[PDB]
């Protein structure tokens, strides 16, 4: 059995290839006092300690707790021993080429995985779309990356990273129910924040009169248990929370919202193809299940784009794992065996071996 | 002739890991070929000293091939570009031009009646094409294949057919021409990375990475056996080569070691062991009369011993990287040409017989800057590692030697009687005496950028950016600032004083050379103009009359030091490459040496 | 890249379809997985002879749950010349199960790359692009195509 | 005294006639909230507005904006009334007719300059040079020119433009300073970034080897303090940045390198010309700064060029205001005088005149 | 372009030069005047007939200013002995800036002044003006076997 | 917003101070290199200090150093509104910008403190296209050549009102 490994920018998912959902979901941080907890652990180690991400954005910056990370998932989570599954991983888009072949050598060096193997998030989930051409709008806990993909091949000078993703929209939602008189601060209220984020809140089709609807009335309203038992009530915060989305301004970013974002990246491909790309706009990562949030996409997307072009946004109900899960596929069939980077590979070809076998 | 060629040593091939390289031959069986950079290597197989370079690709080139009528040479480069060219003259003066595809060239094949030409790659759009060689029309398509082809050879035996070897795992065969799509071979499972005809073409051969080698009829395509049964190698197979008789076959492999194989019987003949280390693993192989050649990845190419299967008959080295320093030492009776490049690797060849070898041991481990030799036989080499090394030049040993560790890292190098050596760093100036650090000027005022000891071990001249040359003094253990400032017409990139010390030449960046007199109060005694680049390297011939400076036009001229209106123009010493340093063997011998890492010689003739 | 190796009968139908005896000539054809999953293998009874709306009995034969791979020799009549294209088409219901819509999307270059010279590809992913006409047109010559198939567009 | 104006695509500079150097050289872009803030000031708001570039290719486009641009130059800038000064302006290559009409219509109607004069940048470069017959390689901010003159006269039809320039430049050091976690996004951190670009980086002559040789360089590391008083370190990043001139891959487009786009236009033109073009080329603009970009230059054309020819690349010290400095030199000769179109000769021949005068 | 006129010795020296002996001018060097507005005669710059001219000529340029030159280049070929003038502009690199731009701008109006002329030798340095190889190239192409009769 | 009105004065002190319209030599030692604005006696219009000036003929004849006579100038018990002409020259270019200056003493009364500062808005707005602004809080902050330096132009700046830094 193979393991399906995608590094996320906030959660790691891990599990079995040829499996429906990852077994192992766990956030991808390093907590360290102010010995080293990594994962579940450093969130429930109460404030005494400081947390860091080694992947905050797609890209590892720091490989010390990245091979903690693996370790955590491949013994604590999974409880597997790596030298027996061969791993297929996740690489973010525009990912340096010196990140994938340090990851090939900790992965046959450090772990001394049987085979290796790496694939591209975006285009994995718009494989799992059932596409090859189209733009994968993959909004995750710490990035959100705009990925135009024609004919199976991403296009580099229009993918778009942006750094506004669910992690701002939960730090949003601490700051916002402060108004009503709730406190959240610490991490252990943090996770409730998230959770209350991740159960309530959607987005709206019209802000203003979404927003004139909460003031005029208490339809909208509506009650969260906390792990204590004490009952808190939510109101326009549901909305406003996901909208930061679509108008970044709200904390105080300069960049453009999502819809803009997936605009300038489509705007900036060959005429050709922007009538393919536009009609082809899939949606993947956790921030993308919020309700509604594929009509409003589709709303600016329209007011944006020309009046001749079809605009047509795909929002699969997997989409939350599509990445993962077509690894998971990819990994399970039986042609997928003279895939693997093999170990005897690795040391006769160096980590450039990467290069050639994957991409 | 003012100036002629006189021997040419060669670059090694640019061989990467995990990579096939590809040796072509000719049918005439005299000179082997192979590519480095944008140069294409000739190397005459029975003499691997005698060489000839083609330097006219404007990116790297993979792989050449030569013509089956043995006149003219077709060389791809990575940017889909593919040459034709005349070898008869030495001019090889450009036949056809093409460009089959937008992509990478990986491999080329030629017919019989040598008409056609077949180059194989990675295109945006296709992975090969066949075409006139007079016309480029297409005589065929190449299809059947998703990934990159690395090999392709042609039949050479009427019928004609066609087989190519990809990274999908597969291995196409084509019949015509015109060459139509006739069935895919998917025995291997890893990627094929050689795929030979026999010379008669009854039977062919594909090789792949997963350690199997199959032969299959060279007329149906049908299998006809496995090599070795189980598995040939046990490591992935990079290239073979069948022998002349086109009944054995030499396969060399990524597990460090080649062998001989009797096709007919598929029983393996010859087992070479060529190391136990990376750098060991065979990438290229090629079987012309007797002559074995198997290149490793450190570049060498080891002659085969079929008697002593241990040890092969010859070990060419070289430098398959940059060289950037070049020096002279005449030792007994013989004089040895020492160049190093940028990975370190610091050669030594003879300048008469052209043999050539490396200093035992580990040294250097980034480029080497500069190097020379002082007066108790010793080479003193800067390089980037912030490292001067002194290696005795009679033991050819690295290990034992001296080594000196600086703080900042140097730049350039010059020794002196009575063991006192001048290394600039950045920034800063540092005495050496009996391989010891005594004296800094750092925080000097300027920018040190080349520095010149004089034959009597008494005056230092230190160029510098601002265009100055300044003069110091070594007293006791310490340099003492003289407060004299030779101009310049721009920055100085090279100072070298006369080998009897009786004049001082400066070049700069102003494509001028400004020789002042040491004799009169350090005076300008000539200006010569004649360069339209920067010059970098400049040497002075000893007859203590000439001297020779080689700059970044691609240009080298000699000059006369008594009357500046004569000079030697040597055009193109190193095409497409400006001369990095150089050197003077005699009075009547020039060595220069550039990025294309070759080293050559010409005879001047006043 | 899933891993799957397209049969050869994939590749000599293509280079047949390509190069221009005319009842017996392939207007349509569809490619579809094998049992094993593990070739692209040409299916049996769904292809349309030349001498036999073509479109029309051609949108019809593709399965309602499942992805397909098709070549269709598509004819045009652009203001100044008529011309004749194959058209690469990738069939990928939304209706289909995730792991065919994996396999086949994952594989399409595997089979796309072989068949070299193919210059016009539509992804259809649901019956109305595929049923829609001016989308083909558009893909073949753009603004340029006035007719397709022999009527007006 | 007169005034000089270089409008640029991404930098403005102006300037007395006569004077050494340019009084003002501020961003040429015009921000609007997301009431009209323009230049430095659009830089000093950042996220409040949104910044747009009227000339951003070298050619107008907005000339509402161009024309408040030009009203902060005269007197926001050069703090003089322009009705008192005659103006010298400089024209882009290639630039359409009716660009030139326009132009000398806004400084003779809205600003109702006693004076002005049009001039090619080109020509100006290579004038200042001391030069007659040459290719001029402009590359500045937004856009990079080749432009071939033969004895004062440009060929349009030989004139190349290529849209790689220090912009992208820019981009690709803020997307590559990514890589080692420094957090490059905002506006004000663009200009940073700038900075960095134009202090630390440096032109490789060979940039395989420049890789090799630079792992283990200790004098490649550099540090550079941002104005917070953070301290960023930058390594390699130094001459991978500059590289995508001669390599646009790095960025993903397929356009040709700056030497390639050179040897270009060079062979569009008539092959008794070639040899002067090819021992002429001329360097100039802010991008063509870098150290050791002459050298490069030189190596790339030689490969280029046939067997049997002269390359001469020629960058004066004074390259990067060399289109300001030969305009202000010719604007303060004495004989200039007679060659300023009047505002009277504006009335009686109208727009057309510059087309006359100006050439 | 500057402006600035060209005087009438100008034109007249070489409407005379080029109609075809002691008095004659083989080479002539042209300045700017102290007012900066004319083109002049600078008045021991000049080579007669009667009196190598081209090393002499070549030293006679300024080092760090710019001139104009008119040299009457005699060539001879294979097939005959041509004789043809030629205009240098001498703008070396080690000149004020001021110099080289007033040179370069203002070297439209006299080239088209002197109308009739052909071949123009544009020297920035002394490398391109002291060697005869590119003026032996502009007076012919792959023909001239030597020039002032000094061999190639 | 303390309401506090800017008198035309002021205003046309600022616009013939910005702008420099061609005018005869004698004319050009007239115009104003620094000048200091305060509050009226009724605290509602800010009126310009009768003899808290410098003018651009006194500099180089009579005051050696512009700067240090003009920091000399403010008070150090009260605030002010300047605006200086600053000549200075950095590595490219040879720049003049009109900075302007908020002198505010910590020993300043908090009445005269709070009015100007929040007064301050205001004029800044009504004094369109000035880009520098200098907010000094004590006399060690104004009183060195570097402060000036580096908001005007940061460490680029080379040369202040002729001088080496
Ligand atoms: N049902 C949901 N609705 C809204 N947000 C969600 C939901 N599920 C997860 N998220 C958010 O998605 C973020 C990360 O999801 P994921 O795409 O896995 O990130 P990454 O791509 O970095 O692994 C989390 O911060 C979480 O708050
Ligand atoms: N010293 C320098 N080194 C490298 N790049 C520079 C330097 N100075 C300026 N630049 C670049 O030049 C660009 C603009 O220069 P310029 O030629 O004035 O552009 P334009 O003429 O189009 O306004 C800027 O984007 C800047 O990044
Ligand atoms: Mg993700
Ligand atoms: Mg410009």
């Amino acid at each position: 059995a193979a393991l399906v490994v995608d590094n996320g920018s906030g959660m790691c998912k891990a599990g079995f290839a040829g499996d429906d959902a990852p077994r192992a979901v766990f956030p991808s941080i390093v907590g360290r006092p102010r010995d080293s907890y990594v994962g579940d652990e450093a969130q429930s180690k109460r404030g005494i300690l400081t947390l860091k991400y080694p992947i905050e954005h797609g890209i590892v910056t720091n490989w010390d707790d990245m091979e903690k990370i693996w370790h955590h998932t491949f013994y604590n989570e999974l409880r597997v021993a790596p030298e027996e599954h061969p791993v297929l991983l996740t690489e973010a888009p525009l990912n340096p080429k010196a990140n994938r072949e340090k990851m090939t050598q900790i992965m046959f060096e450090t772990f001394n995985t049987p085979a290796m193997y790496v694939a591209i998030q975006a285009v994995l989930s718009l494989y799992a779309s059932g596409r090859t051409t189209g733009i994968v709008m993959d909004s995750g806990d710490g990035v959100t990356h705009t990925v135009p993909i024609y004919e199976g091949y991403a296009l580099p000078h229009a993918i778009l990273r942006l750094d506004l993703a669910g992690r701002d929209l939960t730090d949003y939602l601490m700051k916002i129910l402060t108004e009503r008189g709730y406190s959240f601060t610490t991490t252990a209220e943090r996770e409730i924040v998230r959770d209350i984020k991740e159960k309530l809140c959607y987005v709206a089709l019209d802000f203003e009169q979404e927003m004139a609807t909460a003031a005029s009335s208490s339809s909208l309203e509506k009650s969260y248990e906390l792990p204590d038992g004490q009952v808190i009530t939510i109101g326009n915060e549901r909305f406003r929370c996901p909208e930061a989305l679509f108008q970044p301004s709200f904390l105080g970013m300069e960049s453009a919202g999502i819809h803009e974002t997936t605009f300038n990246s489509i705007m900036k491909c060959d005429v050709d193809i922007r009538k393919d790309l536009y009609a082809n706009t899939v949606l993947s990562g956790g921030t993308t299940m919020y309700p509604g949030i594929a009509d409003r996409m589709q709303k600016e997307i329209t007011a944006l784009a020309p009046s001749t072009m079809k605009i047509k946004i795909i929002a699969p109900p997997e989409r939350k794992y599509s990445v993962w899960i077509g690894g998971s596929i990819l990994a399970s069939l039986s042609t997928f065996q003279q895939m693997w980077i093999s170990k005897q590979e690795y040391d006769e070809s160096g980590p450039s071996i990467v290069h050639r076998k994957c991409f | 002739m003012p100036y002629e060629i006189k021997k040419v040593f060669a670059s090694l091939p640019q061989v990467e890991r995990g990579v096939s390289k590809i040796i072509g031959g000719d049918p005439k069986g005299n000179n082997f070929l192979y590519t480095n950079g944008k140069c294409v290597i000739l190397r005459n197989i029975d003499n691997p000293a005698l060489a000839d370079i083609y330097t006219e690709h404007a990116h790297q080139v993979v792989v050449a091939k030569y013509a089956p009528s043995g006149f003219y040479i077709a060389s791809g480069d990575v940017s889909g570009k593919l040459r034709i060219w005349d070898t008869t003259q030495k001019e090889h003066l450009l036949k056809y031009e093409y460009q089959p595809f937008a992509g990478k060239i990986k491999d080329i094949a030629w017919t019989e009646d040598s008409k056609r030409i077949a180059v194989v790659g990675e295109g945006r759009e296709k992975f090969g094409a066949v075409f006139l060689w007079d016309s480029g029309s297409s005589v065929g398509e190449i299809t059947g294949h998703n990934k990159v082809i690395n090999s392709v050879d042609i039949k050479q035996s009427r019928p004609y057919r066609l087989a190519t070897g990809s990274d999908d795992n597969c291995a196409a065969f084509f019949e015509g021409p015109p060459f139509k799509f006739k069935f895919t071979i998917g025995d291997h499972s890893r990627f094929v990375n050689c795929v030979r005809f026999s010379p008669d073409g009854n039977r062919f051969a594909t090789a792949s990475a997963d350690g199997q080698i199959y032969i299959y009829d060279g007329k149906t395509g049908e299998k006809v056996c496995a090599l070795g049964g189980s598995k040939a190698h046990d490591g992935g197979i990079y290239a073979i080569s069948w022998s002349p008789d086109s009944t054995h076959l030499l396969s060399a492999s990524g597990d460090k070691t080649s062998k001989i194989w009797d096709v007919s019987v598929n029983s393996v003949v010859s087992t070479f062991p060529m190391g136990s280390t990376v750098l060991d693993q065979q990438l290229g192989c090629l079987w012309q009369k007797d002559h074995l050649l198997s290149v490793s990845l450190s570049g060498y190419i080891n002659y085969l011993d079929r008697n002593n299967p241990s040890k092969p008959l010859h070990v060419i080295k070289g430098h398959s990287k940059s060289i950037q320093c070049l020096t002279v030492h005449k030792n007994g009776g013989k004089s040895y040409i020492y160049s190093g490049s940028h990975d370190g690797h610091i050669n030594y060849w003879d300048s008469e017989t052209g043999e050539n070898d490396s200093f035992a041991g580990k040294g250097h481990t980034n480029q080497v800057s500069r190097m020379t030799v002082d007066e108790s036989g010793q080479l003193i080499s800067c390089s980037m590692d912030d490292t001067v090394r002194y290696t005795s030049l009679m033991l050819r040993d690295y290990s034992g030697q001296g080594v000196v560790k600086l703080d900042v890292q140097p730049k350039c190098v010059a020794v002196g009687p009575g063991g006192y050596a001048v290394v600039v760093c950045i920034g800063q100036i540092v005495l050496l005496k009996d391989q010891r650090k005594c004296f800094s000027i750092d925080n000097p005022g300027y920018e040190p950028e080349v520095v010149a000891v004089h034959p009597g071990g008494d005056t230092v001249a230190i160029g510098g950016v601002d265009g100055n040359v300044r003069l110091y003094s070594i007293l006791g253990t310490t340099l003492k600032d003289e407060g004299k400032l030779l101009e310049a017409k721009g920055p100085v990139t090279d100072v070298a004083y006369s080998h009897d010390g009786a004049f001082l030449a400066v070049c700069d960046a102003s494509k001028v050379v400004t020789v002042f007199s040491v004799a009169d109060g350090y005076s300008e005694n000539n200006v010569f103009y004649g360069h339209h680049a920067k010059i970098v390297c400049l040497a002075w011939s000893p007859d203590n009359e000439h001297f020779a400076s080689g700059g970044m036009d691609m240009m080298v001229y000699v000059w006369t030091l008594s009357d500046p209106e004569t000079r030697v123009k040597i055009q193109d010493a190193h095409r497409l490459h400006h001369v990095s340093s150089l050197a003077w063997l005699d009075e009547h011998t020039l060595v220069t040496t550039s990025h294309d890492a070759s080293v050559k010689e010409w005879t001047i003739t006043y | 890249a899933s891993g799957v190796a397209v049969s050869d009968g994939v590749i000599k139908v293509f280079n047949d379809m390509k190069v221009r005896e005319v009842k017996k000539r392939k207007k349509a054809v569809l490619f579809c997985l094998s049992e094993d999953k593990k070739n692209i293998i040409l299916e049996e009874g769904k292809e349309i002879l030349v001498g036999d709306d073509p479109y029309a009995t051609f949108v019809k034969m593709l399965p309602d749950k499942d992805c397909r791979y098709a070549l269709y020799d598509a004819t045009y009549e652009t203001k100044e010349s008529k011309k004749e294209d194959l058209v690469f088409i990738f069939w990928a219901p939304e209706s289909a199960p995730l792991k065919s819509k994996m396999i086949y999307a994952s594989s399409k270059d595997a089979i796309k790359k072989k068949l070299t010279g193919i210059k016009h590809e539509l992804q259809a992913n649901c019956y109305e692009e595929v049923k829609d006409r001016c989308t083909l047109a558009e893909k073949l010559g753009g603004s340029a195509v006035i007719s397709l198939e022999g009527k007006p567009l």
